[PDB]
């Protein structure tokens, strides 16, 4: 339980950085 | 709403609910039954399961469980509960038990049994031989009883022997029997009649005598309406329902086709009863609602009695059915009971 | 031809057929036997054996206690196979008696498991043995119906069919899920000796997405 | 908080394959989420400014 | 520090409040957890397809052909599911015709 643990923190993370770019690259396409 | 049903592999010959505290707010959450036909013939108490709830784990919890049992001798006839923690039950072998319920061991035991209650007698020597004991009726002490010995026996919840006995009150069997007043009783036969009994009078004799014209049509239930003393329904070989003012004159004061065989219980609803309930051979349970108390009119074409096949298909025999407030069960030579908590959804 | 092995030898217990004669008759389930032989002294100190009589009732199994749920719980299925129309058209009809054998493989399937619990609750071993060799014969019913019932009732066209004998193996050969849960509660699962064993059982049973997640292991 | 140590909890045993579902689905959710990272690398080495 | 050691002790006194009314909290919330990150996770995807609409609209982006996943699910063991997944497979069987 550990281990799966440690894999959705894993994916919280990525989708985390999925969201500021996903949100950084709409920025970059509503600015053009 | 559904009707659960659950398999015993025994044939139930009766059923019973639990009588509720006076002034509970309480379902009926209790039933006894008795069984019939087997190798071994028991009686059993259950309780009806909780079809609310599931548990993080999966399981059916909602089976009608079994709290205790204990084996019968001869086949269970006829049952009633005489309090909270005794039933009374009626035997093949002319023996009546008095049994007792343990709720801190879950257990049933024997209180008091009569073994000679029915028997029939033959010339000259007390080599008495088993006779059916066919209906009990309980009037707290107080108990009475019936056979094809064509005996009546009244019995106390204190004493061992009879109160009474009337040896022959008939020449064929009597089937079952009710209190109109607690010293005056009613019995049914196969010849067709109801005879009322005072145990005041001195004489073995009937009170009063009642009939159907001519036809011997044997009435194998009766049963006497909650609020009104005076009004019985009777249960026919032939499967009609009689109803009864036993006040005028000699017949029925209205005759109903219930079924198309032998009708073996008929009961009013213990708090609502302008409806009543009855089951047979023809493998079918009816409700009738009929809301003069609807079940004196002359005329059943002008005054409605709406008329419910519970069962969703005809069965093997249904031998008996109790019905406390919203709660319904009923027994059968399917091996199987019948359970609903709502009857009025 | 049918019949041609050694008729069926039920031993009756002190009974001495070695050289005693016997006489019989027929009730309804029970048949009566009763020996010739009368012990009258010769001059030894010990009691002599009056003559016994034995009921002897049907092998047709009906007296194993738990199987009085199977014929009450069969018997309803009975019932609701001799109330099924005939003008119930080649879907509808086919669908219901596909129902029907999977109502009578719930009551084998209901009864097995139960005298399963029954053979492990068993404070003998002999009556664990005779419990656990009527769970053996509830288990080939159930395989066998299984069988006939994906080839006869459901009737399994080309295709289907494996999908069909697939999860038939499945249903029965258990063997797996029961090595699986011992291979998975171990601390490392890709070390347990039987993992292999494990990982080509699931491949043989063409369960091809667990065994690739066994093999994630290694 | 320490006074109350000293009854057994119950072992929560997740089946072998109630294990294997979790598992799965960890795969199938973490290469859904390798997809997305892929995705937004390739539009952003497609999208220089 | 106050605040963090009273939030504990607000969430100890109800811990020992709900073990006094029975079983099964802790197999909720790894579930509704994994619920969650899947939805997070179609709810990224319909944004980035979205991007790459509006992207492909302004003839910003031109693209090939790519793909995408499924799922999968386990049995239940112990004695007593037979008939759903039966009428799962006639079911399925049914919609094959």
């Amino acid at each position: 339980l550990q281990q799966i643990c440690k894999i959705l923190n894993a994916h919280m993370d990525s989708l985390q950085w999925i969201d500021q770019n996903s949100a950084l690259l709409q920025r970059k396409v509503e600015e053009v | 709403e559904e009707i659960y049903a659950k398999f015993v592999s025994q044939k139930i010959s009766k059923t019973r609910w639990r009588p509720l505290p006076p002034g509970s707010l309480q379902t009926a959450e209790t039933f006894a039954t008795g069984s019939w036909d087997n190798e071994e013939n028991y009686i059993s108490l259950w309780s009806i399961g909780d079809f609310g709830n599931l548990d993080s784990d999966g399981g059916f919890e909602g089976d009608h469980q079994l709290l205790c049992d204990i084996r019968h001798h001869g086949d269970v006839m006829d049952l009633q509960f005489f309090d909270q923690e005794r039933i009374v039950a009626a035997s093949s072998t002319g023996c009546v038990t008095v049994f007792l319920h343990h709720p801190n061991n879950q257990t049933l035991s024997v209180n008091q049994q009569w073994t000679t209650a029915h028997y029939h007698t033959g010339p000259g020597s007390p080599s008495y031989s088993s006779a059916p004991c066919t209906g009990v009726v309980c009037n707290n002490p107080e108990i009475v009883t019936v056979g094809e010995d064509g005996r009546i026996n009244l019995f106390r919840a204190d004493h061992k022997e009879a109160v009474r006995t009337i040896d022959n009150a008939d020449s064929s069997t009597l089937h079952a029997v009710t209190f109109l007043r607690t010293p005056e009783i009613l019995t049914v036969n196969s010849i067709g009649q109801l005879k009322i009994w005072d145990f005041r009078q001195q004489g073995n004799e009937p009170s009063q005598i009642l009939s159907l014209t001519g036809d011997r049509v044997p009435l194998h239930c009766v049963d006497r309406h909650p609020n009104q003393q005076h009004v019985v329904a009777t249960g026919g070989q032939d499967g009609m329902l009689s109803i009864w003012d036993v006040r005028q004159g000699t017949m029925p004061v209205s005759l109903l086709k219930a079924h198309e065989a032998e009708m073996w219980e008929v009961h009013f609803h213990p708090s609502n009863p302008e409806h009543l309930f009855t089951c047979s051979e023809d493998g079918s349970l009816w409700h009738w609602d009929a809301s003069i108390s609807s079940w004196l009119s002359t005329d059943p074409a002008k005054d409605r009695i709406e008329i419910t096949s519970l069962l969703p298909s005809r069965s093997l025999s249904v031998n008996t059915l109790d019905v406390l407030g919203p709660c319904l069960v009923c027994g059968t030579d399917a091996e199987a009971i019948y359970v609903t908590r709502h009857l009025f959804s | 031809e049918e019949l041609d092995g050694e008729p069926t030898v039920t031993l009756i217990p002190g009974v001495n057929s070695k050289k005693n004669q016997m006489y019989f008759d027929w009730g309804p389930g029970e048949m009566l036997v009763c020996e010739t032989s009368f012990n009258k002294k010769e001059k030894s100190e010990m009691v002599p054996s009056c003559p016994f009589i034995y009921i002897i009732r049907k092998d047709v199994d009906v007296y194993s206690q738990i199987l009085r749920k199977l014929f009450n719980e069969s018997h309803g299925i009975f019932l609701g196979l001799q109330r099924i129309d005939e003008e119930l058209t080649g879907k509808s009809r086919k669908s219901q008696l596909v129902r029907v054998s999977k109502n009578y493989r719930s009551v084998i399937r209901a009864c097995m498991e139960e005298m399963h619990q029954v053979a492990i609750a068993a404070k003998d071993p002999a009556n664990g043995r005779q419990f656990s060799s009527q769970v053996s014969i509830l288990s080939a019913m159930e395989l066998i119906w299984n069988l006939c019932e994906i080839l006869f009732i459901e009737v399994a066209p080309a295709g289907p069919l494996l999908l069909h004998l697939l999860d038939w193996v499945r249903l029965h050969v258990c063997e797996v899920d029961s090595l699986s849960a011992d291979v998975l509660g171990s601390e490392n699962p890709s070390k347990h000796d039987s993992f292999w064993n494990l990982v080509t059982i699931l491949v043989l049973q063409g369960r091809l997405d667990e065994a690739r997640q066994m093999l994630s292991k290694e | 908080m320490e006074k109350v140590l000293s009854l057994p909890k119950p072992t929560i045993i997740l089946s072998a394959y109630q294990r294997k579902c979790i598992q799965s689905i960890l795969k199938e959710e973490g290469e859904h989420i390798r997809e997305m990272v892929k995705q937004i690398n390739d539009i952003r080495n497609h999208v220089n400014f | 520090v106050n605040d963090v050691l009273d939030l504990e002790w607000d969430q100890h006194l109800e811990q020992k409040k709900k073990q006094r009314h029975l079983l099964v909290p802790e197999r909720e919330t790894l579930f509704n957890t994994l619920a969650n990150n899947r939805e997070i996770i179609n709810q990224q995807r319909k944004r980035l397809n979205h991007l790459v609409d509006s992207l492909q609209q302004l003839r910003l982006y031109k693209q090939t052909s790519l793909w995408s996943l499924s799922s999968a699910v386990p049995s239940q063991s112990s004695i007593h599911s037979f008939d759903s997944d039966l009428e799962s497979l006639c079911n399925a069987l049914l919609k094959t015709t």
